[PDB]
């Protein structure tokens, strides 16, 4: 469930 | 870069953060500041709010039938993050990147630990057991609610476990060393012994050397030999306690004779593999039932006072002389064993 | 099984320019990717770990990143020495898989 | 620091040889041993593993309770029994060494020899 | 209309009270008013009093030998009895009666117990132990004596066990249901489930009829299916802790395939007979030694606050799918169970 | 609400039978069945006694031994195994519930069966 | 056992007439005292429970009360239907007991 | 012990 | 006289004290008044200390792998032997010889013990356990050091264990007695018993003597009759607690007939022979391990408040009379137990 | 209060005797009873003693395992079996009276008897 | 090691 | 075994003399030690216990003191009926161990 996404710099 | 995330069941209420392990230092200790993002219209007249707390926990959420949870809490605190409030705690670069992504359903939420508090620490399960066993836990948990003491639901909340971690100074310490004077009752002939270490500090798994001098001056036999690493775990709860437990040994048959002298150098590693069944063993900080080293030992920052309000974990070696007929001696000296600095 | 692939087989350049290989997960894979080289009949040298960080001793022209779980392995000015066989490998799940390889001329 | 296999060579089908991997300057209690294989000219593949840390040991699919992998903490030292050979297993071998704390690829290698399975 | 009543060996000091079993109404709790009966010649010059306790005991007083009385209080209370107090706490219609029947020779006394107490509950004592076990039990006493502080004597004192028990609102809640969707990694296909009761509120020993409905779009099976009726004891002595076990459960073997639907009523009753050995298990307050139901549901107040020491129990029923090849899904859903208010 | 029982008639001095008590529209895990009994037209006698939810059950002295008690939960009945009749038993036996908590006398009582020996 | 008597053993009235009825127990009994009707061939009813309170559906005109040990059974206002037999009954203590039995009827 | 013993109405 | 020395191994920290044991007499208690004597130039300006401290201990110190010490504390005090404070708190003739010996290059140290505080006792160790067993201990503890807070290597330190101890008062009290009717529930047949001790007060091992009579004017028949004399351990370490045992006890089958008359004296003694291996019986102060009195009975003061902060222990006889076909009947009755005033 | 001794005599070599000691006016569970010994005109030596309250039993290293000591606490008196005696045995023997709490000397002693052989 | 000394009259 | 060493063997004195007597431990025995009385054929009787202390009953010419490891025994005024021999022991540790014995007489 823990999960992660992107984020673009 | 990446940043972890979890949200509700019902997709309304969804936390982000940028690390799960949290570094301190013993003069600073890494925020866990991040952000919150929640549907404006889904809260209606509800409350966000965010919540850290560090607990002495026992058991397991496996829905098991256990004689579940010790739940001592050592810290607490609280934030409300919808709605807006106020200026306190502005944003730093993280969370105005992540506020950049989300846009403006998201809100920054911050908390900062107080120093004097342990590491991520776990004792492991003895197998007559079944579940979790007791261990100081961080956990963040962000929920909607009406006010700060209403019921909980799982589609209120989100819970997300964190962890606190320490990692080898930047230099090292002096040498550790011991040594004793066996010097029988009123006799001048007497035996009389040395130990000392490659460091003070080590990496898991990296062999120790433990260097041996013996000096029977004395009628007396040293019939056997060993070499010991004992680990102590300065439990405290209400009261003071201690647990201290032998992880690794080795002996050896070398006698030393009446009227002799001795030398020799021993190597000896912890490692987990042979303990996998003791129970009262200090195991370092699991997610959720990971395998891991051996508790890396806590150190204890430069203005120290108490420092203890959870597991306090520390190691040391002794070097056993087994004299016959009397004069059994035996001395003891302090290590440190954590991971490197991560880069 | 993880499965691996990655693409093209075979390329080749010219000495200074800059070339892409691309390695792409059959599932959403974390950061966790790694890269090596091989000359043939020789032993790998690794050249890309946790998907961003170049290996120490690597001359700096070498480099990587991920993107989503396509991880892209990109040489930034390509050098008499570089003709090799390259090879792509998650390392977050057992048993760890190797991609069927590509080469450089 | 070096790691180093040999005992490679010929093998009949159906036959079995065991293969050793020493290992120089690094210690099997903060680290690992890991075993890849490539038929020639194909891209390598994992096969077995040993973490001496923990205890465990791992396989592939392909190979489980045929092959088996061992090591000695005090020689420094692993070893593999390469059972029930046939013509699907035949390729050159590598032993690799790995950071324990944590997992960072395969980084040390050894020189490589092989296995060929003929009569 | 009747009295209870108990007195000293000497029978110079008598207790009368109007009733065992008090009620509490959430807004309001009755009084534990009663009169004592006291020769005023035996007295001499010692103060007269009466005293209340709600203790967390443990152990017997059959005079066995046990670990006995792990004795932490919860609440205490003093009242003078003699010499004669002023005005507080004007007497009641039963007080002044009680007064018209003795005479001069009594004087009356009054209590009021907080709102922040739980009811009368007892852990079922273990096979294995010996006496009593566990359990905050109310208590009056009262006494003769020169001080507060002074030495405690048969003759001197008197004691009288009390009950502290809850009853069914005049009105139920929302019934109590919950649904689930287990979706698998990446696909659509899922397995979607569904549970309800026939209320919220239940009389001991009767049926519950817990509805069940599954629909399963995937490609997996349900092997087993099973409906269990859970106690939880909330123990709040010092630290906060739960003890969890099942007290009736069903199980049925009609498995539900592969891209199908099923629905279906089980019938479950929670009882006593076939949990006699297990230990731990939460029981309705006993007078000495009686038998009793189960523990009565506690209800929380509706004002919140924590509300909450000694022993808190509640019941959940919950239904589980076991599914071939892992991925086994469950849902849970809470009643409440006591006695109507009796007539 | 109604309570309903077979199996009286006739038996042999020294034969053995069995009666039941079915019940409907109340649980005998918030109930309990009593059986209870009379010499015709003298006072009537207590003699057997099931309590399902705590799962004890109680005899006459008289009988203790000779006549036993069962029930089934989910059939929702109960029923009594008498061994060995004579001539001091011979009478008509009625089954009758109780309140269990808390007993408050026998609400319903089912519509009699007699026992002749013979 | 907690033995009982009851008297007296037969009784007669007309309609409208209050009457009584006593059960006096072998031991104090404290209050768990019941009273049941048969009329004849039938099955019971019972009428009074823990000794005062009248059972539901019962005409308010049947009452009874403690005393003691003596507890007392009464017919405010005999009707033409009251022509039965009336037992008493202890349950607080296993065995539970019986009366001896009471008539009432017309003269 | 435990007794009782008679208010009256 | 003599006077007591104890010294750190490395020579250069020494206390002397004057006595081991101490005696209270519920309106005094002796100081532990001494001087302490150190190396001038050795500590290097570092100050010197010595600490009083009673603790609830659990486990041995002798280095075992135990679950050691749930170590409260009950009182701790501190003093600055060096650099020298203000006057107090001046010396007394013991503390003048010494230093009339030692010269200045010893300090005088002092502490008064809190009237309010237990005796040395020691439960015993049960033999399935390993090492020593729990016991309010006293200690004092003197060190050199820069803080108060410092880590204090045992080179720095030093310990030396004392007791406090009670004696018999000069006078005695009234003989215990008691008496008991068991009339039948409605006949005024009964049984009825009486007993008696010799003193309130025994020396250790003396042999007690208990007179019985018994009145049988009933168709019972008395069976069997014991006398036994029970241990009462007020353990209040953290909420009330209390552990019992009996120590020994004598029966007989003197049986008394229906409608009879009867007397005996029965001749009983504790001792510590027979119960070598029972848990949770308490033992007197002991030093390091040596066998000694079963604990002596301490005795409240005047002023009598809580009366335990610690272990407290008392002893009861009771006499039990087993009756035919039920209905057993018993008394209990008090007595203390401690040695005399040494000459 | 007295102690009192009996059991003395004559013995062969390779025989074995036995002796006892009452004790009166005091009790054997705050109290001990020990045993001595002289040769004739020569300094007397420890040998034996019992120590109820305890429970343990000692003894002197010429003599372990072939003497032995015993008491009753009813009775309230002290036996010891003597096993095999020779010359060097040959003394006579007092029994002594100690106080448990806490040993003060050997006080009470008995009139003495003797073990020729 | 607990040991004693002298200390005059 | 702690053993024990007693002088003078024998020594005489009249009627109100001083007299010294002394045991020397082989081992720093405490306090522990106690001197008893034997007059010729017959059974002691203890004069001194805890190397100071002198047992009730027993007239104050007698007298004992420690000094350091060497025990002194003293007779303050002697007289005509001391004529006897004198026994030395410790008792801080078992196996307990009791003097040469020394003697004492008129000339």
């Amino acid at each position: 469930t823990t999960a992660s996404s992107s984020l673009a710099k | 870069t990446r940043v972890f995330k979890k949200s509700s069941p019902n997709g309304k209420l969804t936390v982000y953060l940028g690390k799960r392990d949290f570094v301190d230092h013993l003069d600073k200790v890494d925020p866990v500041d991040g952000v919150v993002l929640v549907d404006p219209d889904y809260l209606k007249d509800r409350k966000v709010f965010v919540t850290l707390t560090v607990a002495f926990r026992y058991g397991r959420e496996d829905c098991d039938v256990l004689g579940l949870s010790f739940r001592k809490d050592l810290f607490i605190a609280n934030y409300q993050a919808f709605p807006p409030t106020p200026n306190p705690p502005p944003p730093t670069r993280l969370q105005e990147r992540l506020l950049r992504k989300l846009g403006q359903h998201a809100h920054p939420f911050f908390f900062t630990i107080p120093q004097n508090l342990p590491s991520s620490v776990t004792l492991q399960p003895g197998p007559e057991d079944t579940g979790k066993a007791l261990g100081v836990d961080f956990e963040i948990r962000a929920f909607v609610a009406k006010s700060l003491e209403e019921k909980s639901h799982k589609r209120n909340s989100v819970r997300l476990v964190i962890r606190k971690v320490q990692f080898a100074p930047e230099k090292p310490g002096p040498q550790p060393s011991a040594e004793t004077t066996r010097h029988f009752l009123m006799s001048d002939r007497s035996l009389h012994l040395e130990a000392s270490l490659d460091k003070e500090l080590y990496y898991h798994g990296e062999p120790l050397n433990v260097n041996v001098h013996v000096t029977n001056n004395s009628t007396k036999t040293v019939k056997k030999i060993k070499v010991s690493v004992r680990q102590y775990a300065d439990i405290v709860l209400f009261s003071t306690a201690q647990y201290k437990v032998p992880v690794a040994q080795v002996e050896q048959d070398d006698q030393v004779s009446p009227s002799s002298t001795f030398s020799k150098v021993y190597t000896i590693t912890p490692f987990l593999a042979n303990n996998r069944e003791k129970r009262g063993l200090a195991l370092d900080g699991k997610l959720k039932h990971e395998d891991t080293n051996l508790a890396s030992s806590t150190i204890v920052k430069e203005g120290a006072n108490k420092e203890v309000l959870g597991i306090l974990v520390s190691y040391r070696v002794k070097v056993k002389l087994v004299v016959s007929r009397g004069g059994d001696v035996s001395v003891e000296l302090p290590f440190v064993l954590m991971h490197p600095k991560p880069h | 099984d993880i499965q691996m692939t990655q693409s093209p087989s075979s390329l080749s350049a010219s000495v200074g320019d800059r070339v892409t290989i691309t390695c792409r997960a059959s599932q959403s894979v974390s950061s966790a990717v790694a890269w090596y080289q091989q000359k043939p009949g020789k032993a790998p040298k690794l050249l890309i770990y946790s998907a961003s960080s170049l290996y120490s001793g690597v001359p700096s022209r070498f480099s990587g990143s991920r993107s989503g779980t396509d991880f892209t392995l990109t040489i930034s000015s390509l050098q008499p020495e570089d003709f090799a066989t390259y090879y792509c490998q998650q390392y977050k799940y057992v048993p760890v898989t190797f991609g069927q390889g590509t080469k450089v001329e | 620091v070096q790691l180093v296999e040999s005992g490679g060579g010929l093998v009949q089908p159906g036959g079995s040889l065991r293969l050793s991997c020493a290992a120089s300057g690094f210690n099997v209690y903060s680290s690992s041993i890991h075993w890849v294989r490539q038929a020639p000219g194909k891209g390598l593949e994992w096969v077995a593993s040993i973490s001496s840390y923990y205890g465990y040991t791992y396989y592939a699919d392909s190979v489980k309770g045929r092959f088996t992998i061992s090591a000695d903490t005090s020689k420094n030292t692993a070893y593999l029994q390469m059972n029930s050979l046939r013509a699907e297993d035949t390729a050159v071998y590598y032993c690799a060494r790995s950071r324990q704390f944590w997992y960072s690829g395969l980084d040390y290698w050894g020189q490589g020899t092989l296995v060929t399975v003929s009569s």
